[PDB]
RNA sequence: GUGAAGACCGGGAAGGGGCGCCCGCCCGUCGAACGGGGAGCCGGCGGAGACUCCGGCAGGCGCGGCCCCCGCGGAGACGCCCGCCCCCCGGCGACGCGCACGGGGACCGCGGCGGGCGGCGCCCCGGCCCGCGAACGCCCCGCAGCCCCCGGACGCCUUGCGCGGAGAGGGGGGCCCGGGGGCGGACCGCGCGUCCCCGGCCGCCCCUGAAAAGCCGGGGGGCGCCGGCCGCGCGCCGUACC
């Protein structure tokens, strides 16, 4: 049973194809399908520097993600929920709530492999 | 890189002891020159009464520019748009439209046209 | 007193390639430090027609190891190159068909394609449809080999050549008949203006040596001598032998 | 419709020799091969030497007149052999 | 009555881009007007397929939202191209990690 | 072919014939089995009784 | 030559912009064709009566040159 | 480099661009009034001129002013008020021929009605003529094709085919379509053909059917643009007639 929450997955489809997301919540498989909320890094960090980490909390389907081995412990379902992020309002909060949780794990060199860019080369 | 460059010297401005050209004087496109007769043919008179045009001969070495600025500057009216044609016979003939405020007929007449 | 068709060739006029729309000159990648001491990699992108070849060419892509983009190489496929195969080159490539590797490193017995004369050349031996060289006997006291060519000579060539395992492509392209004339206008007009053939017999005394006389006949041995002079060297040339057997 | 089945476009012309020698070649120039990749029979030539499959979308090198050649057979399996040894 | 229509080129030779398709005027008289070649849209580097999204129009005319697609790499490659390239780069790196990296520890 | 084809698929969207029935029909069709509409009719009111 | 989708637009071009001239035209006869022109485009709104046409010119006032035909 | 030269032959040469500082081996402001190319239509007006004048109506490309100022939506295919340079990686430009088959446009034809004629010894609602709608802006539709989602098959389809466990059918969607419809600009129906353009195929080759300017994506870096509005500008030559 590989989908779990707390499992970092690429995103292979879409606008966030080739970033990394962790799902908060796997969703019942319904007549849609198998979807699942994932909370995901948008836009690294910053550049090279001498900034903040743009983030994206979407109901992605299963099958447009490749499951990874990597980990990642966010609490999310406290606020993430089928019913949040599927509320247009409120979401934008959440996201702004994943932005800075995740950019605190950049500056205490936390989650390294998450916070890295898989190099798709053409 | 692996490439041996001519190494980047000084590259000097001119500078000639004695003055190439002294005096400096010539060329044709003195503004009275440029323009050189208007044409009077009754299919140009009606021109000048329904179109603001007139029409004139000018020096074939006359970019359109020049001879909408030496019109302006020597019959001292504005112009919109001139059309010029190098004729068969060899001369550049342009039609120079006057603008829309100054009145063709009163410039002719001024012109002794 | 008439320059022959033979003399006329040499200029150039009329009588050069067609090379008109040609992909472009087919070598083997260029041999680097790292070919020298390992192997590089290309995906294969392309197999595309050149207009005289009868073998079909590659478009190769080959990593920049001198800067940062990718170099595209025209290699003759060798049979069974298929869109997306990786392409290895050097003195670590393993035995696959296409990979390209220094001919003393192949084990012998291997057909091989685009064999080099002399290491570094890109390229010479084996290139046209179907044919192929075969690795025969490595001397590791000399260090050359000895390559089957295809016509079955036999030369010594240095181990530190390159050649790509596998046989050209486009094999049994003359079994086809050409049948018709047309067909055979089409073949070379892709090539040189060296079509239709007249014999000398049908021309006249200046036209040609064979020349005319009242009886279409050659009037003497076709035969000629290594050292016949440019307008006459015409017919067999040095013959060691004629005639079926 | 009998002994002549795609060389009838030539008629009464070339000769049997050409004729047969045609069939032969013609029949496997328009033949449908199987894909290596794909395993569909849907090779077919685009030009000599030029193979591409119509539903795996491979462009693959082979003979000019077959996907596969028998000289060609014979060296993959003697690669292989040699290969396995070093 | 008459329909000839003459030419509205500078020369009549009819190469691709002199093709005159004929319509009526507001004033009854039989008109050419130039049928352009329509450009193609851009294609897949990889595959060859036309990219979708892109209108056929030369991108010079097109401004910028219409001559581009929302996707990482959306105009160089179509999506399943560009979902077998995330897959190479994450599956190859980690078969070093599970085999070049386990053979460390193992 | 045509009006035979689109009165074969009117029948089997309607759901009066059989998938299987509309394939054999459909080759038959091809074979020139059948002349005209009233041809091919005929033969269905047969085939489905 | 598009045509102004509903008055309010064709208000907030006559304030904002150029109105030029407009022409409020009577012909479909009755219906009122009210060519805006603006530099960039002539834009027209037909009102389906008279009144609301006259009503819509008097929105406008001095702001642009008005013709009639 | 070579030849007594006139001259002929030619990469192995310390061969440029930014910016006051890095990058960079090395030519074509030659060659096509049929190839590529940023963008034009209608109505009028003269004895001779019109894609050129004039009136309208647009479009392209720059330049200045003035205001505004940085991503969202979708499950996905993608949709939307749109950023630039440098290096890479691409794309458009950019392409064979043929039988068919379909779809558009122009033409043609047949009716009706509305407006004009002509003939007529007999007949005649049976003859002749006219009834027009451009570029361009929007909004909607557009076969085939190509993709997405669900799901898991003896089916689905063409004139011919072809297609499907590498995902068919079915049900919902996206995209492209030299096109049509509506409204602007500003008489109604129906038909078989003709031409021209296009579409998806399928066939054919020991034949595989130009290139580059120009424009534009994308990755990575470095920077912040960009838009809206309003003005203005567009030089050089050809243009008669046969």
């Amino acid at each position: 049973p590989i989908i779990k929450p707390g499992l970092v997955c690429i995103v292979l489809q879409g606008r966030h194809a080739g970033k990394k997301a962790v799902i908060v919540e796997a969703l019942p498989h319904n007549e849609r399908g198998s979807y699942a909320i994932v909370a995901g890094i948008a836009a690294l960090p910053r550049r090279i520097t001498n900034g903040r980490v743009r983030s994206f909390v979407k109901c992605m389907n299963v099958n447009h993600l490749m499951p990874t081995s990597c980990r990642l412990e966010n609490n999310y379902k406290d606020f993430i929920s089928t019913q949040t992020v599927a509320d247009v309002t409120k979401r934008r909060e959440i996201i702004e709530t994943v932005n800075k949780d995740f950019q605190r794990r950049i500056l205490e060199h936390r989650d390294t492999w998450f916070f890295t860019k898989l190099p798709i080369d053409a | 890189n692996v490439h041996f460059f001519r190494p980047k010297t000084l590259v000097h401005k001119k500078a000639p002891l004695y003055p190439r050209n002294p005096i400096k004087k010539g060329s044709w496109d003195d503004p009275c020159d440029l323009l050189r007769y208007p044409i009077k043919t009754d299919e140009n008179t009606t021109q000048i009464e329904k179109n603001n045009t007139i029409v004139f001969i000018v020096d074939r070495r006359a970019s359109k520019p020049e001879i909408r600025k030496a019109f302006e500057t020597v019959f001292e009216t504005k112009v919109a748009r001139v059309n010029t044609l190098i004729t068969p016979l060899g001369l550049k003939k342009a039609f120079i439209r006057l603008a829309p405020d100054v009145q063709a007929m009163d410039v002719a007449s001024k012109m002794g046209l | 007193g008439r320059r022959i068709r033979v003399q006329r060739k040499g200029a150039g006029s009329v009588f050069r390639a067609h090379v008109a729309r040609r992909l472009g000159a087919a070598k083997l990648r260029a041999n680097d430090f790292a070919e020298r001491t390992g192997s590089v990699r290309g995906v294969v992108k392309a197999i595309l027609h050149d207009r005289g070849r009868g073998a079909p060419l590659a478009r190769v892509q080959f990593p920049n190891m001198r800067g940062e983009g990718r170099v595209n190489e025209l290699f003759i496929a060798p049979e069974g190159m298929y869109t997306g195969q990786e392409v290895f080159s050097g003195n670590k490539a393993t035995l696959h068909i296409g990979n390209i590797l220094p001919v003393g490193n192949i084990p012998e017995g291997t057909y091989v394609c685009n064999v080099e004369e002399k290491p570094m050349d890109r390229g010479c031996l084996a290139r046209a449809s179907g044919t192929y060289c075969l690795v025969v006997a490595h001397n590791m006291e000399t260090n050359k080999t000895r390559i089957r060519l295809p016509s079955g000579q036999k030369k010594l060539i240095s181990s530190k050549a390159r050649a790509m395992i596998g046989l050209v492509a486009g094999g049994g392209r003359t079994d086809k008949p050409l049948l018709k004339a047309g067909n055979a206008y089409h073949k070379y007009k892709a090539k040189r203006n060296c079509w239709p053939v007249v014999r000398g017999v049908a021309m006249n005394p200046v036209d040609h040596p064979h020349g005319g006389g009242n009886h279409q006949h050659i009037g003497v041995s076709s035969c000629v001598p290594r050292n016949a002079v440019p307008g006459q060297k015409v017919g067999l040339i040095a013959a060691r032998r004629t005639g079926c057997s | 419709t009998k002994k002549v089945g795609l060389t009838g476009k030539y008629g009464t012309r070339y000769g049997r020799a050409a004729r047969k020698q045609l069939l032969k070649i013609e029949t496997s120039q328009k033949a449908k091969y199987t894909c290596p990749f794909c395993a569909k029979d849907k090779v077919r030539r685009t030009a000599c030497g030029i193979w591409t499959c119509r539903s795996c979308s491979k462009t693959m090198a082979g003979g000019a007149y077959s996907l596969h050649t028998e000289p060609a057979n014979a060296a993959r399996a003697t690669i292989r052999r040699l290969r396995l040894a070093r | 009555a008459d329909c000839r229509v003459t030419c509205r080129f500078h020369s009549t030779y009819r190469t691709r881009s002199k093709i005159v398709r004929y319509k009526r005027t507001p004033g009854n008289r039989l008109t050419s007007l130039r049928v352009k070649k329509l450009p193609n849209a851009p294609h897949c580097a990889e595959t060859g397929k036309q990219i979708h999204g892109i209108p056929r129009v030369i991108p010079q005319h097109l401004t910028r939202q219409q001559r581009k697609v929302s996707r990482p790499y959306g105009g160089k490659l179509c999506g399943s191209a560009l979902r077998a390239h995330i897959l190479e780069s994450f599956l190859n790196e980690e078969n070093q990690a599970l085999r070049e990296i386990a053979a460390q520890t193992a | 072919q045509r009006v035979l084809r689109r009165l074969l698929s009117r029948y089997r969207d309607d759901e009066k014939i059989d998938r299987h029935l509309y394939e054999t029909l459909y080759a038959k069709a091809k074979g020139n089995m059948f002349k005209n509409k009233r041809v091919l009719l005929e033969h269905i009111v047969g085939m489905q009784k | 030559p598009n045509t102004i989708t509903e008055e309010n637009l064709m208000k907030m071009i006559a304030d904002g912009r150029g109105k030029k001239l407009v022409v409020k035209s009577c012909s479909l006869q009755g219906k009122v064709k009210l060519k805006l022109r603006t530099a960039k485009y002539l834009y027209t709104l037909t009102v389906p009566n008279a009144d609301d046409a006259k009503s819509i010119v008097k929105g406008c006032k001095d702001k642009v040159e008005v013709q009639y035909v």
